[PDB]
């Protein structure tokens, strides 16, 4: 069949693939829009290929629970305006419930699962697109925050109603606690900061009696401020949070915090100094 | 002086924007002689910035950049529209850019014209669907990177984006051209009973004779002026950008203070409630070390006085955190003279920890 600018139209309506990409695909096709498609798909993994290399920081978290069992989710994208984008959404989304329906907690089988839609996704939006980490969380009572798409944050918990849990994500997810309670802290990991915390007072000129003291004063400050029970609560800081869970007779058993890009190095742009390597 | 413009591009990431913007500069230069990129056509001063990220440009123009004046959709025509091309023109609604023209990258390498036909399609209903004049919207068929390897035809349409700069974007309008206010600062009596007022005249002229009103915080009110003031030194009239002292008729010390305005009459009003795009300064920045909560009760700094508010969050929002950005719903507990687009500081115990833009007056 002829390859009309209609029948490129069709194509593209249809797979919102590049439009000299479905030229190109029909082209090959003899006008067959499924052969075409096909031919895209084949092509898409090459192109994917090609954007694998580029920095994804950006993207969405994502939560979501059934029950007695909580998926938290990252995928990555370039740019925030992919993030935004409701293909990328509902790729996200897609995956998430994946994820939850087959209590998915490897990340590698998530993504053999996903990486034809991944490719054909990318091959349409032209960003590396990564399913990068899951996890799963288990509890009694389950609950969750969004931070918009950047930070999310489940919570298990012990006789907690749902405004409680959602207060303690929320806690959770502005305060990144790592520790439940600051007893969790191992004795490994607290001998070593005072290792750490007495050459630094030592240095400072404290006698070594004082600095002792001061030291052991900053070992309680230090599981505090990485324990959630050991913080204080950010709706009401002159409590912690074990106090507040204390007069609402409830435990934490469990968090996970995911924010957008975590461990991936901000890439710095210069678009004025750009500009002029270009003119050369 | 030269007329300034401010102007962004936007797009796909290797849609070409980079590449354009160096054959906007390189064409120029070749054509009549000699962070952000500037050039000149004979007419306009350009100061053009990109627009990679959504979050980026929204915290950026809150912060102090410059508010485009007109933006640059760069999509490449082997491509089309790509899915999210519907969020870079969203962008541009949100912040309200006046003009969008569009360049079509890589025309070149479509070789058909009715393939071309359909992409240019594609961006003027894109465009229509977030109320620009798609219909009516400037959009040049060029190729970045051929112009800038010195290809005559290509220049061409370099030179033809530049005119539609300079034709399609009007010139943006100069403070001494808008009606005069005042931001006022201090009030005093000289001994003829006469009140003086003082501020740097932020645009506009006034003059001896002239009507004025002094708005926000009170009731309206009405004078005339009977005298300007620079430095002891009687003047006959005050313009933007100059410190004045302004004498008015009648009006009595008690009767104005700090934070009101002085107004060419019946062009600014006084209002308590906006829509505002906010960020909120980090921790590094010098701002709040936590988060607040939708009870927050900060000052909203104005010109020259505080006036403290109440706020409504979003839909689904119940926290700020230091560096976030978002939209809000200001109360304030009394008037103050605003429009839209008036930057405002946020305070607490009189220091700034964010900054915001009135997006809409609401009453
Ligand atoms: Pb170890
Ligand atoms: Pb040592």
């Amino acid at each position: 069949a002829e390859i009309t600018a209609s029948l490129v139209k069709e194509l593209r309506e249809r797979t919102g693939a590049g439009m000299m990409d479905c030229k190109k695909a029909l082209t090959e096709a003899n006008g067959d829009i499924e052969l075409a498609i096909e031919n895209m798909r084949k092509s898409g993994a090459i192109k994917a290929a090609k954007k694998a290399g580029n920095v994804a920081a950006d993207g969405v978290i994502k939560t979501k629970i059934d029950g007695n069992y909580g998926i938290i989710l990252e995928v990555n994208c370039q740019t925030d305006f992919v993030a935004k984008d409701a293909g990328f959404q509902a790729f996200a989304d897609k995956v998430l419930d994946a994820a939850v329906a087959g209590k998915i907690t490897d990340v590698e089988v998530l993504k053999a699962q996903f990486e034809e839609e991944r490719v054909a996704l990318v091959a349409k939006i032209g960003e590396n697109i990564n399913i990068r980490r899951v996890a799963a969380l288990e509890g009694d009572v389950l609950g969750s925050y969004q931070h918009g798409a950047r930070i999310g944050v489940l919570v298990a918990a012990k006789g907690a109603d749902e405004e409680l849990v959602k207060h303690i994500a929320m806690h959770v997810a502005a305060s990144k606690p790592e520790f439940i309670k600051p007893e969790d802290v191992s004795a490994e990991v607290v001998e070593k900061e005072y290792q750490v915390q007495l050459d630094i007072a030592m240095q400072s000129g404290k006698p070594k009696e004082i600095a002792e003291k001061m030291v052991e004063g900053r070992m309680k400050k230090f599981t505090g401020e990485v324990s959630l029970t050991g913080q204080p609560f950010v709706m009401e800081p002159s409590k912690t949070v074990g106090q507040l869970l204390k007069e609402h007779n409830a435990e934490v058993t469990g968090f996970i915090r995911f924010e957008v890009g975590e461990g991936i190095e901000k890439v710095e742009t210069d678009f004025a100094a750009e500009v002029a390597a270009m003119s050369k | 002086t030269k007329p300034h413009v401010n102007v962004g591009t936007i797009g796909h990431v290797d849609h070409g924007k980079t590449t354009l913007t160096a054959a906007i500069t390189t064409v120029l230069a070749k054509t009549y002689g000699g962070s952000h990129v500037e050039y000149d056509t004979p007419t306009r001063h350009y100061a053009h910035v990109d627009c990679p990220g959504h979050a980026d440009y929204v915290k950026n123009m809150i912060t102090g950049a410059a508010q485009m004046d007109g933006a640059i959709l760069v999509v490449a025509a082997t491509d089309g529209p790509m899915p999210q091309t519907r969020e870079h023109i969203l962008l541009g609604r949100q912040v309200g850019v006046p003009y969008i023209i569009v360049f079509l990258n890589k025309c070149d390498m479509v070789d058909d014209e009715e393939l071309l036909e359909l992409v240019e399609m594609e961006v003027r209903e894109l465009l229509s669907q977030y109320d620009f004049p798609g219909d009516d919207t400037p959009i040049v068929r060029g190729s970045a990177l051929k112009a800038l390897e010195g290809d005559a035809e290509w220049e061409a349409k370099i030179l033809e984006l530049a005119g539609f700069l300079d034709s399609y974007i009007p010139e943006p309008e100069r403070a001494i051209d808008k009606p005069f206010l005042l931001p006022i600062e201090d009030v005093f009596s000289i001994s003829g009973r006469g009140t003086v007022v003082t501020g740097r005249v932020e645009r506009g002229i006034i003059k001896v004779g002239e009507e004025v009103e002094i708005v926000g915080i009170k009731e309206t009110q009405k004078s005339t002026c009977t005298g300007v003031e620079m430095f002891r030194k009687l003047l006959d009239e005050g313009r933007a950008g100059e410190n004045v002292g302004v004498l008015l008729r009648g009006i009595k010390r008690e009767e104005i203070e700090r934070g009101q305005v002085l107004a060419k009459p019946g062009t600014i009003k006084p209002h308590t409630k906006f829509e505002s795009e906010v960020y909120i300064l980090s921790k590094d920045e010098g701002g709040r070390h936590t988060p607040f909560f939708k009870g927050y009760r900060p000052q909203f700094y104005f010109r020259t006085t505080d006036v403290t508010g109440t706020i409504e969050l979003p839909e689904g929002v119940e926290m700020v955190m230091p560096g976030d950005n978002i939209k809000m719903v200001v109360t304030l507990i009394h008037p103050i003279a605003m429009d839209d687009g008036l930057r405002f500081a946020i305070r607490e115990g009189g220091r700034t920890v964010g900054a915001g833009v009135v997006a809409k007056v609401l009453g």
